[PDB]
C-alpha cells in the first residue's frame, strides 16, 4: 500500500511540473 | 487650412461632446451628418454629402466612450476615431504613462497620422485634458512627447484643466499635476489653464445657476473655443490665426500659461434688461469675477494680452476701449513691454444651441492673457505636494508600477526652478 | 470587459450572497427563471460583469458557493432566485470543520481547496479582462475563516496583479456566538494583512444597532442584515455597470484610499436607510445624504472613528445629481471638523457620482472611510486572545491538528505590531 | 454511393448494434415498420449507405447479426426496431462458446464462419461502391471476440483494399466480469494489430465513470452505455450521410491520424454531455465543446491521455459553425499545452465540419486521439496475463482445444513489442 | 474573346459556387463567360449540392463532373490511383469547350494544394493541358496552407509535392492563405466569426476585377497576356501577392472618403495582403494595379509617384518603372447577402517580390521534420510513390530558395 501512495504522489508532482513547463514555453513563444 | 482636435480622458471627450454639438448647430448640419465651404477647417467631406469631424476621442475606460457611440451623434463620428481601451489608469500618473499608456498611444498615433494626411494646410493640433486624472495626465504627456518628435513646428494648443485649489475630487492629484507639468512644460507650445472652481463661480453668479452639473461647464468651454476659431473659420474686419498666439503672447520659451475669460456670460433675463456694446465687454473681460482660473492678475503683472471680439463690432471702439484700460492703474504691464495687447474682431456672432443656458447675445469678447499671477497657482500646488511627499505617502503605488524615487525629486526641482524663473522675469 | 468573479464561503457567506444575487438580478431586470424581461436597453449593456448568457435569455450568475455542510446548499436552492445558479458551481465538502480554524485551514481545506480552485479557474478564464475577485465570509466561523483565507492566499499567488475585495464580519464580545472567536479572528487577520488588497470590516453588533434605531424594525431576522450588506456591495460596484458624470472603479478607489500597503481595513456605511414611519417626512438632497452618511451611528462597524483620525474617505453617489453640490458638501464636512482628519493630507475625500439609482429610491449614496480608529477592534480582540493563550485554553484542538505554538506567537506579534503601526500614523 | 456493411458479433455486439440501428433509423426518419416517414428532403438521398430499398418503400438495414446463443436473437427480435431486419441475415449457430476464446476461434467458429461469409458476400456485392465494413464486438467474451476476430481476418483476405472499422471494448481489472479476460484480450489484440484498419478502443470503467460524473445518472444500465457508444458511431460516419463545409470520410481520417501502420488504436469521446438538470444552464458554443472534448476525464477508455503524449488528434464537428473558430480553438490547445503533444509533428489536430446536427441537438463533436498513453493498458493487461501463464492457470481449457504454448508466447511477444513502439514514439 | 474556368476539389468548386454567382449577377459583354465552366471532384457530395441547389437549370448537366470516391487528403491517391480514371473524361470535355470557343485567351484553374483532389489531380490536369495547348495561358489561383492556422496534418507533404508541378505548368500563380483572409475579415470587415462562405465571396471580387478589362471598355484595358509580360521577370518566378481595396463594411464605407490616393496606399500595407507574409522583408520586383469604376488617369498616376518616393517599402534596383496600371469604367457589383458595400471605385493589386521566399522557407522545416522520421510516408508509398520523389521535391524547393535570394540581390 505504501508504494501505491508513492505512485500517486510522484505523478501529481510530475503533473504540476509539466504544467509549469508549458507556461514557460508559452511565454517564450509570445516574447519571441 | 485645417486644425484637428484630440480628446484624452473622461473630461476630455466630454468636452468634445459639447464642442461638436456646438459646431454642427452652428454650421447647420444635422447630427446624422448631412446638410439640409467654411466647414472645411473641421469637417472633411465624403463627397456623398456626408460631413465627418476631424477629431479622435480616446481614453482607457470604455464607459464614457460608448454612451457617445449611442447618443444622437452615433452617425456623425467615424467609428475608428472613437478609440477606447479596456481598463483604466485609475488616477495613477505612472500607470497611464508606463504600464497601460505604452499599449494605447501607438494606436492613437497611427490614427492621427492619416487625419493629418487628409489635411493640406494643417495649422496645428489642439488637445483637451484634465491633469487631475491618470489618462489625461499620463498618456497625455506621453502623447505630447511623441507629437513633438513627429511634427515639432506645428502648434499644439493645450486646453488643460488644472485641479482647483480647494475643490477637488481625488486625493493623489497633487502628485499627478506636478509630474505632468514637468513634461507639459517643454512640449506644449501654448497651454491654456481652465480651473474648475472658477467655472463653478461663473455659473453660480453670472448664469445664476445654483445647481450646475458638468454639462454647463463643458458648454461654455466650447463657447470659448468657438470664439477662438471663428477667426479661422470666418472672415472679419481684423483676423488672427493660431500661429499668431505663438509669437504675440509668450515672451520666453518656458513661460506659456494663459488665463482665459469670456464675456458676456449672461442669462436669458439680464440681456433683455441690459445693454451690450464694445466698451463694457472690454471692461468685463478683465475683472477677476469672470476668469477661468482661480488666481488674481491684480497680484501679478501682464506681459501681453489677447482680445477676441465677435459680432457687430467696429474697430474704432476696440482701440478706444483698450486705450481706457491702459490709462487705468488697477492693472499694470511689465516694464520691458510698452505695448501689451493683441486685438481681433470677427463678423460672425456666437450662435446658440437649444437646451443650453447661454442667451443670444449681440456681441461677445474672448480674452486670453498672460501674467505672473499664474506663478502663485504653481507655488500653491508645490506646498501641498511637498507636504505629503516627504513622508512617502502614496508613493508605493507609482514605484510599484515601475518608477523610482528619482523622478519625484528631479521633477520636483524642475518645477521649483520654474518658480524662480517666473519671479525673475517679473522683476 | 471589466469583470468580477464572486466567491461565497461558509454559512455566513451563503446567506449574504443569496440576498445579494436577488438584488443585482432585480436591478438588471432578470426574473427568477433567469430570463431577461426588462425594458431599458441600458440594463443589457453591462451584464458581462456579473453574468453569462446561456441560451434564450438565460443569464447565469458568475458566482461560486463553497461550504462544508449541505444545509446551506439546500437552503440556497430552495429560496427564490435559487434556480439561477449553475449547479456545478456548488463546490462542496461533506465532513464539516465546525468553528475550528485549524480544521478549516489544515485538515479539510487540503482536499476541498483544489476543487474550489479549479472552479475559480474556469470562471476566471471564461471571461476576458478580470477586474478582481469578490469574497464574502466571516471571521468567527471555521469553514469561512480558515478555508476562505486559504483560498485568498492561493488565489493571490496565482493572479497577483488583480484586485480583490473581501467583505468580512468580525466577532465582538457583545455578539459572541462561538467561544473561540479570538483564536479564529487573530489568525485570520494575520493572513488578511499579508494577502488581501483591501478588506471591508463589518460586524453584527452595528447591524443590530442599525436595525433598531434607523430601520426601526420589529423583528430583524438575518434577511434584513443581509439586505443591508447586499445594498453596500451593489453600491460600490455600481460604477462599472452604469455610466455617470464621474466614474470611479475599484482600482481607482483602492489607490485613492490606501496610503500604505498595510493600512487596508475600511469601515462602511450606506444611505439612505430610514424606517417606513419616517421615510414619508424626508427630503432627497445632497446635504441630507451627507449628514446621514458621516453620522457615527450609521457606520457598519463598532469602531467609532472620532476616537481616532481619518486618513482618507470616499463617497459613491448614485442618481441624477449636481457635481458642484457633491464637492461642496465634502468640502464643508472636512473644513468644520478639521481635527477628525489627518493633517498631512489635504482633501481627504474621494468622490464619485453615477447616474442610475437603485430601484425604490430617487437618490442614494455609499460611504467608505479608511480611519485609524479601526485599531479599537484589534486591541479589543487581542486581549481576549491573550486571556486564553496565557493559560493554554482550548489549545489542544488547534495543536493536535498540525499547528504548533510559534504560530500563535507569530500571529500575536503581527496583529500587535499592526495596531502599533496604526497608532504611529495616528 | 459509398457503402457501409454492418456486422455485429456476440451478445455485446448485438445489443450495441440494436441501440445503433434505433438511432440511425430515427435520423433517417424511418419508422419501426420500415417505411419512410421523415420530413426533410436531406434524409432521403443518403440512406443507401445504410439501407436497401426492398419493395413498397421497405428500407431494410444492411446489417448482419452474429452469435452462438439464441437469447440475444430473441431479445433483438422482441423489441422495437427488431422487425426491420431481414430474417435471413440472422446467421446463428446453436451450441455456444461461453467465454472460451478457443471455442469461438477454432471449434465452433469452424461451422458458422461459412454461413456468415455467404451472407456478407451477397450483402456486399448488392451495392456498387463499397466504402467498408463496420464491426462491433468485445475482447473479453468468446463468441464475440474469437468469432468476430476470425471474421475480420477472413474479410481482410478477400477485400484487402476496402476500409474496416472496429468498435471493440477491452476488459479492465476494475470491472472484471470473467476470469479468463487476460487470456482472451491478449490473443484478440494479436489478431487486431495485423487485420483491422483502425480500432476505436472502449471500456466499461470510463463509461460507468462518465455516467456517474458528467451525466450523473442514478442507475446506468447497459441501455445508456450502449446509447453513448452508438452516438459515437453515428458521429464518425456523419460525413458520408450529410453535406458539410469540409468533408472527411473514413479513409481521410485514417491517413491523418495513423503515422505508422501498427499505431491504430484510438481513444474516443463525445460532446456535449450534460446532466438533465443543467442542460439549460449552459451555452452552445465551439469553445464550450472544446473544453469538454480535451478533458482527460472524458475519454471512453480507462487510459488517462495526460499520462503520455498525443501523436495526432481529430475533431468532427456537426452544426452551423464558423470554421475560423474551429481552427483557432485547435491551435490554442496546441500551443498552451505544448508538452503533451509530440514535437516532430506540427499540426497534430485534423478537423472537419458537417452541416447536419444529430436529432435533438444544435452542435456536437467527436474526438479521436491517437495517444501514446494507450500503452498503459497493454502493460496493465500483460502483467495479468503473465501472472496466469507463469503457472498455467486455466490453460488446459484452451490447450485441449488446439492452442499450444507457442501461441501464448507469441501473444506476449506481440503485446511486448507493441508497448515498446508506443514508448519509442513518446 | 472568352476565357473558361476550371474548378477542382472541395475548395475549388465552393470558390466557383461564389464566383459564378457574381458573374450571373454582374451581367455582348457576357460572351466571355456565357457557362464555360467545369466542376470536378472525387467526392460527389459537394458537386451534387450544386445539382439540387438554386442553380439547377443554370449549369448543363454534363458539366458537373463527379467521381465515385474521394482521394482523402492523399496526393498520391489523387494523382496516381484515382485521378487516372477521371482526368481523361474531364480534359476530353474541356477540349470541346475550347472548340466551342474561337478567341480563347486562356484557362483559369481554382484549387487548394492542401488536399488530395485539389493538389494531385490538379497537377495531373495541368500536365495534360500544358502538352495539349502549350501557348494558351492558364492562370492558377491556388490556396496554400497557412503557417499557424491549419486544418489537416499531412498538408506539408501535399503542398511540396504539388508545388513541384505548379512551377513549370501554370503561367501566373496567385497565392492565397486562410489566416491572412481571416485577418482581413477580422480587421477591415470586423467579422469576428467568419466561415468559408465570406472568404469565397471576396476571392471572387479579385477574380472579377482582373477579367473586367476583357468584359467592359475602360480608359486603359489590360488582357491576360499583359500580366504575362509585365509581372514575371524570369520564367520560373511567377508567384503573386494579392490585395484589394477598399475591403470595407456597409456603414464604414459611407463614413469614410474613399479616393484614389489612399486606396493606392491601403493596397500596399501588409495589413491588407491576401497571403500571410511581410513584404517589408522583401523588395518589390513589379506591381500591377487594376482600377475599376470612377478613375481618371491623373490620380492613379499621382499615386504611384508617392509610393515610389516613400521609403517604408523598397523596390529592386532593376526597375525604375516598376508598375503596370490599368483602368476600367464599370464599378464593382454587389451581392445581396454580401458584406462589401457599393463603392464608386476599387483597386486590386497583384505584385511580385521576395517576401514569398519566406513562405517556402517556413514550409521547408515542417515538411523536413516529418519526413526525417518517415511519418505518414507509408500511406503515399503504398499508393504508388517512392522515396525518390519526396527527396527530389525537397531539393526543388531548396533551389527555389537560392533562386529568390540570388535575384533579390
Ligand atoms: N471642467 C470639467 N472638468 C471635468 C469634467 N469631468 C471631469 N472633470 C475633471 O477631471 C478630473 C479627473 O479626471 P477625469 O477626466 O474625470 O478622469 P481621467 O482624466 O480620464 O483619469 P481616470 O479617472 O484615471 O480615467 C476631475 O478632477 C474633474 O475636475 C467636466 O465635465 N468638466
Ligand atoms: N478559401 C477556401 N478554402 C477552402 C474551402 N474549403 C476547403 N478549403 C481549403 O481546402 C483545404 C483542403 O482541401 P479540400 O478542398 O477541403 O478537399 P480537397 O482539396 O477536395 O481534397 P479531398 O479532401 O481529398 O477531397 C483546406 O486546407 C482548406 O483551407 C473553402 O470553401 N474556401
Ligand atoms: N449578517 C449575517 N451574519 C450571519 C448570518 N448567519 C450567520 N452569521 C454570522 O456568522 C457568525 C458565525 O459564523 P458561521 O456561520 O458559523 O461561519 P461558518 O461556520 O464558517 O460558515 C455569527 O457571528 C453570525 O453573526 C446571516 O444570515 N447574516
Ligand atoms: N456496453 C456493453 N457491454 C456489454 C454488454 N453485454 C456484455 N458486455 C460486456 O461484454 C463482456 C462479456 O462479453 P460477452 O457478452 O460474454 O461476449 P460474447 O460471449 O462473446 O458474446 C463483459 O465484460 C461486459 O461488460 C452490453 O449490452 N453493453
Ligand atoms: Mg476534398
Amino acid at each position: 500500500e505504501a508504494q501505491q501512495n508513492d505512485i500517486k504522489a510522484l505523478r501529481r508532482e510530475l503533473e504540476l511540473k509539466k504544467a509549469k513547463l508549458n507556461e514557460l514555453h508559452e511565454d517564450v513563444r509570445r516574447k519571441e | 487650412r485645417e486644425v484637428i482636435s484630440i480628446h484624452i480622458g473622461q473630461a476630455g471627450i466630454q468636452v468634445g461632446n459639447a464642442c461638436w454639438e456646438l459646431y454642427c448647430l452652428e454650421h447647420g448640419i444635422q447630427p446624422d451628418g448631412q446638410m439640409p465651404d467654411a466647414f472645411n477647417t473641421f469637417f472633411s467631406e465624403t463627397g456623398a454629402g456626408k460631413h465627418v469631424p476631424r477629431c479622435i476621442f480616446l481614453d482607457l475606460e470604455p464607459t464614457v466612450v460608448d454612451e457617445v457611440r449611442t447618443g444622437t451623434y452615433r452617425q456623425l463620428f467615424h467609428p475608428e476615431q472613437l478609440i477606447s481601451g479596456k481598463e483604466d489608469a485609475a488616477n495613477n500618473f505612472a500607470r497611464g504613462h508606463y504600464t497601460i499608456g505604452k499599449e494605447i498611444v501607438d494606436l492613437a498615433l497611427d490614427r492621427i497620422r492619416k487625419l493629418a494626411d487628409n489635411c493640406t494646410g494643417l495649422q496645428g493640433f489642439l488637445v483637451f485634458n484634465a491633469v487631475g486624472g491618470g489618462t489625461g495626465s499620463g498618456l497625455g504627456s506621453l502623447l505630447l512627447e511623441r507629437l513633438s518628435v513627429d511634427y515639432g513646428k506645428k502648434s499644439k494648443l493645450g486646453f488643460t484643466v488644472y485641479p482647483s485649489p480647494q475643490v477637488s475630487t481625488a486625493v493623489v492629484e497633487p502628485y499627478n499635476s506636478v509630474l505632468s507639468t514637468h513634461s507639459l512644460l517643454e512640449h506644449t507650445d501654448v497651454a491654456v489653464m481652465l480651473d474648475n472652481e472658477a467655472i463653478y463661480d461663473i455659473c453660480r453668479r453670472s448664469l445664476d445657476i445654483e445647481r450646475p452639473t458638468y454639462t454647463n461647464l463643458n458648454r461654455l468651454i466650447a463657447q470659448v473655443i468657438s470664439s477662438l476659431t471663428a477667426s479661422l473659420r470666418f472672415d472679419g474686419a481684423l483676423n488672427v490665426d493660431i500661429t499668431e498666439f505663438q509669437t504675440n503672447l509668450v515672451p520666453y520659451p518656458r513661460i506659456h500659461f494663459m488665463l482665459s475669460s469670456y464675456a458676456p456670460i449672461i442669462s436669458a433675463e439680464k440681456a433683455y434688461h441690459e445693454q451690450l456694446s464694445v466698451a463694457e465687454i472690454t471692461n468685463a473681460a478683465f475683472e477677476p469675477a469672470s476668469m477661468m482660473v482661480k488666481c488674481d492678475p491684480r497680484h501679478g503683472k501682464y506681459m501681453a494680452c489677447c482680445l477676441m471680439y465677435r459680432g457687430d463690432v467696429v474697430p474704432k471702439d476696440v482701440n478706444a476701449s483698450v486705450a481706457t484700460i491702459k490709462t487705468k492703474r488697477t492693472i499694470q504691464f511689465v516694464d520691458w513691454c510698452p505695448t501689451g495687447f493683441k486685438c481681433g474682431i470677427n463678423y460672425q456672432p456666437p450662435t446658440v444651441v437649444p437646451g443650453g443656458d447661454l442667451a443670444k447675445v449681440q456681441r461677445a469678447v474672448c480674452m486670453i492673457s498672460n501674467s505672473t499671477a499664474i506663478g502663485e497657482i504653481f507655488s500653491r500646488l508645490d506646498h501641498k505636494f511637498d507636504l505629503m511627499y516627504a513622508k512617502r505617502a502614496f508613493v508605493h503605488w507609482y514605484v510599484g508600477e515601475g518608477m523610482e524615487e528619482g523622478e519625484f525629486s528631479e521633477a520636483r526641482e524642475d518645477l521649483a526652478a520654474l518658480e524662480k524663473d517666473f519671479e525673475e522675469v517679473g522683476a | 470587459m471589466r469583470e468580477i468573479v464572486h466567491i461565497q464561503g461558509g454559512q455566513c457567506g451563503n446567506q449574504i450572497g443569496a440576498k445579494f444575487w436577488e438584488v443585482v438580478s432585480d436591478e438588471h431586470g432578470i426574473d427568477p427563471t433567469g430570463t431577461y424581461h426588462g425594458d431599458s436597453d441600458l440594463q443589457l449593456e453591462r451584464i458581462n460583469v456579473y453574468f453569462n448568457e446561456a441560451t434564450g435569455g438565460r443569464y447565469v450568475p458568475r458566482a461560486i458557493l463553497m461550504d462544508l455542510e449541505p444545509g446551506t446548499m439546500d437552503s440556497v436552492r430552495s429560496g427564490p432566485y435559487g434556480q439561477i445558479f449553475r449547479p456545478d458551481n456548488f463546490v462542496f465538502g461533506q465532513t464539516g470543520a465546525g468553528n475550528n480554524w485549524a480544521k478549516g485551514h489544515y485538515t479539510e481545506g487540503a482536499e476541498l481547496i483544489d476543487s474550489v480552485l479549479d472552479v475559480v479557474r474556469k470562471e476566471a478564464e471564461s471571461c476576458d479582462c478580470l477586474q478582481g475577485f469578490q469574497v464574502c465570509h466571516s471571521l468567527g466561523g471555521g469553514t469561512g475563516s480558515g478555508m476562505g483565507t486559504l483560498l485568498i492566499s492561493k488565489i493571490r499567488e496565482e493572479y497577483p496583479d488583480r484586485m480583490m475585495l473581501t467583505f468580512s464580519v468580525v466577532p465582538s464580545p457583545k455578539v459572541s456566538d462561538t467561544v473561540v472567536e479570538p483564536y479564529n479572528a487573530t489568525l485570520s487577520v494575520h493572513q488578511l494583512v499579508e494577502n488581501a488588497d483591501e478588506c471591508m470590516v463589518l460586524d453584527n453588533e452595528a447591524l443590530y444597532d442599525i436595525c433598531f434605531r434607523t430601520l426601526k424594525l420589529t423583528t430583524p431576522t438575518f434577511g434584513d442584515l443581509n439586505h443591508l450588506i447586499s445594498a453596500v456591495m451593489s453600491g460600490i460596484t455600481c460604477c462599472l455597470r452604469f455610466p455617470g458624470q464621474l466614474n470611479a472603479d475599484l482600482r481607482k478607489l483602492a489607490v485613492n484610499l490606501i496610503p500604505f500597503p498595510r493600512l487596508h481595513f475600511f469601515m462602511v456605511g450606506f444611505t439612505p436607510l430610514t424606517s417606513r414611519g419616517s421615510q414619508q417626512y424626508r427630503a432627497l438632497t445632497v446635504p441630507e445624504l451627507t449628514q446621514q452618511m458621516w453620522d457615527a451611528k450609521n457606520m457598519m462597524c463598532a469602531a467609532d472613528p472620532r476616537h481616532g483620525r481619518y486618513l482618507t474617505a470616499s463617497a459613491l453617489f448614485r442618481g441624477r445629481m449636481s457635481t458642484k453640490e457633491v464637492d461642496e458638501q465634502m468640502l464643508n464636512v472636512q473644513n468644520k471638523n478639521s481635527s477628525y482628519f489627518v493633517e498631512w493630507i489635504p482633501n481627504n475625500v474621494k468622490s464619485s457620482v453615477c447616474d442610475i439609482p437603485p430601484k425604490g429610491l430617487k437618490m442614494s449614496a455609499t460611504f467608505i472611510g479608511n480611519s485609524t480608529a479601526i485599531q479599537e477592534m484589534f486591541k479589543r480582540v487581542s486581549e481576549q486572545f491573550t486571556a486564553m493563550f496565557r493559560r493554554k485554553a482550548f489549545l489542544h484542538w488547534y495543536t493536535g491538528e498540525g499547528m504548533d505554538e510559534m504560530e500563535f506567537t507569530e500571529a500575536e506579534s503581527n496583529m500587535n505590531d499592526l495596531v502599533s503601526e496604526y497608532q504611529q500614523y495616528q
